[PDB]
């Protein structure tokens, strides 16, 4: 997943 | 934790109004970490400018959001995507900024391949925006092909600014788990104090996305791979065969675990490989309008 938190 | 009281607060700090006043048939183009992004035609030019809207209830740190403001207001740059104005709109944060209309250079690793002439334009470029803002206290702590853009004729530019940060001699380090899992520095994911280095680590990442197509343990679950690259030795690209030993060597001081035995911003536009960088011409015919 590219994703950021 | 009030929506209605933050609502207020940026409503002090963002421009007056509503910019639908001046825009024209918005279209989603793209989905951020932060919010969504939009193209819209100013009316009275027909030009086309991008919008960046963030629903205030759906972020994770609110208080984040202000970075958008204060990175429009005070680090403009020729490889930073530029920021002209923000609303607030409801419940919505926008930003009306430069439209990049060549797309983000995630479409590019994912579907072609990058000669070293391109990855070191990329780099050269990405490593120019980074030398002025680490300078000037500013990590970007999101670095990836994701938040790099480009224009038609083959500009590149940084983008995504919603989770920076400000070092100074008063805060000299950052503490906050930030950014996206495969990307992290390893002293960011063992919660170490850090600063502008992991910029750095997250370029070299994105190095290897432009020679392998995705970042390394992409295929194991984001904290699985967040733990790997805590603490085994610094991922290796799967095709070293395809790299000229300029590149390679570049990438070892991208990809050092030590942060201070990491290359600065600043040393790393004195690299040789960086003189394989082709203009940005030779980046125009990687993107999808003119791919086959």
């Amino acid at each position: 997943k590219r994703l950021s938190v | 934790v009030s929506h209605e009281q933050f609502r207020a607060a940026l409503q002090l700090v963002v421009d007056p109004g509503d910019p639908r006043s001046y825009l024209d048939n918005f279209i989603k183009i793209g989905e951020g970490s932060t919010g969504i992004v939009c193209i819209a035609t100013v009316r009275s030019s027909g030009k086309l400018v991008a919008v960046k809207k963030m629903d205030l209830r759906k972020q994770q740190r609110r208080e984040l959001l202000f970075n958008e403001v204060v990175i429009m207001r005070d680090y403009q740059h020729e490889n930073v995507v530029e920021m002209y104005n923000s609303y607030l709109v409801g419940d919505e944060l926008w930003v009306v900024m430069e439209f990049l209309e060549g797309g983000a250079l995630t479409d590019i690793v994912t579907h072609t391949r990058m000669n070293e002439e391109q990855i070191a334009a990329v780099c050269l470029a990405v490593l120019q925006a980074l030398s002025v803002l680490h300078a000037q206290g500013v990590i970007h702590r999101d670095i990836k092909s994701d938040s790099i853009l480009l224009t038609h004729d083959g500009r590149v530019k940084l983008s995504d600014f919603g989770f920076c940060a400000q070092v100074s001699k008063e805060v000299p380090r950052r503490k906050s788990l930030v950014g996206t899992p495969y990307w992290m520095a390893p002293e960011l994911i063992s919660r170490l104090p850090y600063g502008p280095e992991v910029d750095i680590w997250s370029l070299g990442i994105m190095v290897i996305e432009m020679v392998d197509g995705e970042p390394p343990y992409f295929n194991e679950p984001p904290l699985k791979a967040m733990k790997m690259i805590r603490d085994n030795l610094p991922p290796r690209l799967k095709n070293l065969h395809k790299v000229s030993p300029s590149l390679k060597g570049f990438l070892d001081r991208l990809l050092v675990r030590d942060p201070a035995q990491r290359a600065t911003a600043a040393e790393l536009l004195k690299h040789p490989f960086l003189a394989k960088a082709g203009p940005p011409a030779s980046i125009v015919p990687l993107m999808r309008q003119n791919r086959t």
